[PDB]
RNA sequence: AGUGGUGGCCACUAUUAUUGGGCCUAAAGCGGCCGUAGCCGGGCCCGUAAGUCCCUGGCGAAAUCCCACGGCUCAACCGUGGGGCUCGCUGGGGAUACUGCGGGCCUUGGGACCGGGAGAGGCCGGGGGUACCCCCGGGGUAGGGGUGAAAUCCUAUAAUCCCGGGGGGACCGCCAGUGGCGAAGGCGCCCGGCUGGAACGGGUCCGACGGUGAGCGCGGAAGGCCAGGGGAGCGAACCGGAUUAGAUACCCGGGUAGUCCUGGCUGUAAAGGAUGCGGGCUAGGUGUCGGGCGAGCUUCGAGCUCGCCCGGUGCCGUAGGGAAGCCGUUAA
RNA sequence: GUGGGGUAACGGCCCACCAAGCCGAAGAUCGGUACGGGCCGUGAGAGCGGGAGCCCGGAGAUGGACACUGAGACACGGGUCCA
């Protein structure tokens, strides 16, 4: 970990660009809960403990 | 710590801890009560006179040998039975029955005794108020009685 | 839990030094730590010191000279008068001329000699040698 | 961390996000994200589950670090917003859930009798609730005149 | 001009530990938890100045005590002056680091949320086989049984022996591992439902709610006690036999409560890690269980393995500690 | 609590009335022991131990009860009375 000089998780951010409707979401890298589209209600990702399993094929740009 | 009331206003807790555990010494408990006083037959006093009931002797223990000269006394001070060890060389001439004999403690109230005695805690210093110990010594007063 | 944090911060610093480590990372993090560090640093019994300001957990990084053999805090934090400063320095401590019996006074933290000069004590906070 | 109270082992090593600089990798505003919270609360989500949602969907690090402050209550995040709207009751969500479990357990012990393990757990949950409540009543999270007894618990649940 | 004895008190005695003591094994950790009184409280700010420090002034009789000088030959002693005296009380002015309180604030402690996952955790129902036993039928004679040797004992219309069948109770060899679960006592056939807890990753949530905890409350193996049921094997008592001088005992033949189940009741343990609970901190190495993560191998299933990371259980060992044996991130 | 008596005088001191409070685990109540203090003894201190001559204040005078005279006694070598 990173406990003595600034605590840091395992996480990061990535921008996902959907292909099921083209909505652009920023996603946290440890899904704990499913993510929905704001315009279709369709599933981007399904969660498995810690880092979720990425449902279908959806692009990701790693910020 | 592994123990204690170290707090600012905790101090009563600590003071009681110590107060209970202090009682675990017999010698402290005896002296504050008056159990010491009561138990010893002289009643906390240095000496007491009494009348020799009869001359008895007591047996030596297993390490040791020797048949000790002794008096069973009834204190004129109270009305209790005491066992008191009488010294003397040829001891028995010096000591005398039904005269007044004066008995003192010896060696503290440690509760222990010498090996030659089964349990005698006491000394006879004086017979008719002239010491036995003068008669043991050759340099103050040589044998009498 | 975490209570009396200062004693703990001194206690880590002693273990470091017994090993002869170069530095210390103090997880506890206060005004109390930094003023005590400044007193330590004036005497030059500690070296240079860094404070990083984090609000996740402030950290202090301390240089060790090794000149502090033992430094720990007081179990009651019982109060101390001006006449009484000497009495505590001979009694408990092996020191006699080392000049730190750290005490907190109305100004911050002071040493022994510094408490005399001002004329002010308070509650006895700790000791250092 | 580490503490022990119904386990003989330590606590999890997880920590809060240190992206304590405001977002700029999010591309949604404060405004849009509030809008989402009203709809989700109304739907049937409880305030922990909303905040989890917000992190995944809307990509914020923490909900403490994109929306503090915006109302002047301590530790400003979700349920304080809701509290001013009247979408959240005053009894913390924490306490609502604890209480719900404490009801659930009496009903099993009845039907399933001879439960030693489950019985010790009923004593243990309840006990913890009185201590939490004792602090909350004072803080104003609960009323002063409120009390936590197990009958009042059953009331809330029903 | 005393010496010596006895009795007592104080020192010696850190044998009362505040200075200045301990609790694996020397005497000493509560079987475990819970939470009350009480004790104790992270960071940042702010108000009060109660605690806490400073200064002045009222006062704590004389005598006792020290120092100084003087007087009595001298000194003890007493005078005189100075200093100090159980020294517990009083009033005003100031300071605000530290503490107490009132208010505000922050997530670092605490509790809480969500998802994959493991398990001899608990409650209920179903069910399999092995092995013992009983009884029915077949088969099959003269000893079987038991031991260190024996003996009692058991057996002739037939025991032991060997097969087939039915019934019954009880338990789960292999599986099983230095292994896993539960607060603790403790928990092992397999299947399903019901149900409690835990490690972990993501701190999503309340915002110091925290720690400890006298008392109180609660669980508590085995056996026992009470009722009812069950009873195949096992077996205190018990009744023989041997061994033994005799056996009072080890050994053998029979044998009752009990062992099993439910309802009820009582409460003990070398209930052990002989190591109270909570936190921070102090060299490492290796294995192992479960999780997270990146790979290689792949039977394409985390199947076999490596490292980082998180928790737990083990071995070796540093600083240090211990009388030593040992202990050593699971601390003594 | 309210009124009142009586005292040199406050007062459940005593009294009438009215109320049901008061006290307690930071140890009440009960049993037991003890004049208290300045000081003293001991100990480097912390502490322990002690209340003796002597000074200070209270208490007593065969045991108990009782009034009078006096600023002052319910009176230590005064009275009444009971044991």
């Amino acid at each position: 970990m990173a406990k003595p000089i600034i605590p840091m998780p395992r996480s990061r951010f990535l921008r996902v660009k959907c292909i099921d409707c083209g909505n652009e979401q920023i996603v946290f890298s440890h899904p704990a809960t499913k993510v929905r589209c704001l315009i279709c209600g369709a599933t981007l990702v399904e969660p498995t403990g810690g880092k979720g399993i990425v449902k279908a094929k959806i692009l990701e740009v790693l910020e | 710590g592994k123990k204690a009331p170290n707090g600012e206003f905790a101090g009563r807790k600590l003071k009681l801890k110590r107060k209970k555990f202090r009682w675990s010494d017999i010698r402290y408990k005896r002296r504050v009560l008056r159990l010491k006083e009561k138990s010893d037959p002289l009643e906390g006093a240095p000496q007491a006179r009494g009348i020799v009931l009869e001359k008895i002797a007591v047996e030596a223990k297993q390490p040791n040998s020797g048949m000790r000269k002794a008096v069973r006394v009834q204190l004129i001070k109270n009305g209790k039975v005491v066992t008191a060890f009488c010294p003397g060389d040829g001891a028995i001439k010096f000591i005398d029955e039904h005269d007044e004999v004066i008995i003192e403690g010896i060696g503290g109230p440690k509760g222990g005794s010498m090996g030659d005695i089964p349990g005698i805690r006491y000394k006879v210093v004086k017979v008719n108020r002239v010491s036995l110990k003068e008669l043991v010594k050759g340099r103050k007063e040589k044998p009498r009685r | 839990t975490l209570l009396d944090p200062l004693a703990n911060a001194l206690s880590h610093i002693t273990n470091s030094e017994r090993v002869g480590k170069r530095e210390v990372y103090i997880k506890p993090a206060s005004k109390l730590i930094g003023e005590v560090l400044r007193v330590m640093q004036k005497y030059g019994y500690i070296g240079e010191f860094e404070f990083i300001d984090d609000g996740r957990a402030g950290v202090y990084r301390v240089q060790l000279l090794g000149r502090i053999n033992k430094a720990g805090a007081i179990k009651p934090r019982f109060p101390v008068k001006v006449s009484e400063f000497e009495k505590w320095e001979k009694r408990f401590l092996p020191a006699f001329e080392f000049g730190i019996l750290i005490v907190s006074t109305s100004q911050g933290v002071m040493s022994h000699k510094e408490a005399i000069e001002k004329g002010i004590g308070g509650r006895l906070i700790a000791y250092v040698y | 961390m580490a503490r022990m109270h119904a386990r003989k082992r330590g606590k999890s090593g997880s920590k809060r996000p240190p992206r304590t600089a405001p977002p700029i990798w999010v591309e949604y505003t404060v405004e849009e994200i509030e809008n989402l919270v009203v709809k989700l609360r109304k739907e049937g989500y409880s305030t922990a589950m909303i905040g989890t949602i917000l992190r995944d969907q809307y990509g914020i690090p923490s909900v403490k670090l994109f929306k503090d402050p915006d109302n002047p209550n301590r530790n400003l995040t979700i349920t304080r917003i809701l509290e001013k709207h009247g979408l959240a009751p005053e009894i913390p969500e924490d306490l609502m859930f604890l209480i719900r479990r404490a009801v659930n357990l009496r009903k099993h012990l009845e039907q399933h009798p001879k439960d030693l393990h489950s019985m010790r757990g009923l004593q243990l949950i309840e006990s913890k609730i009185r201590r939490l409540v004792k602090y909350y009543k004072r803080k104003g999270k609960l009323p002063k005149n409120w009390r936590y007894d197990p009958e009042t618990a059953k009331l809330l649940v029903r």
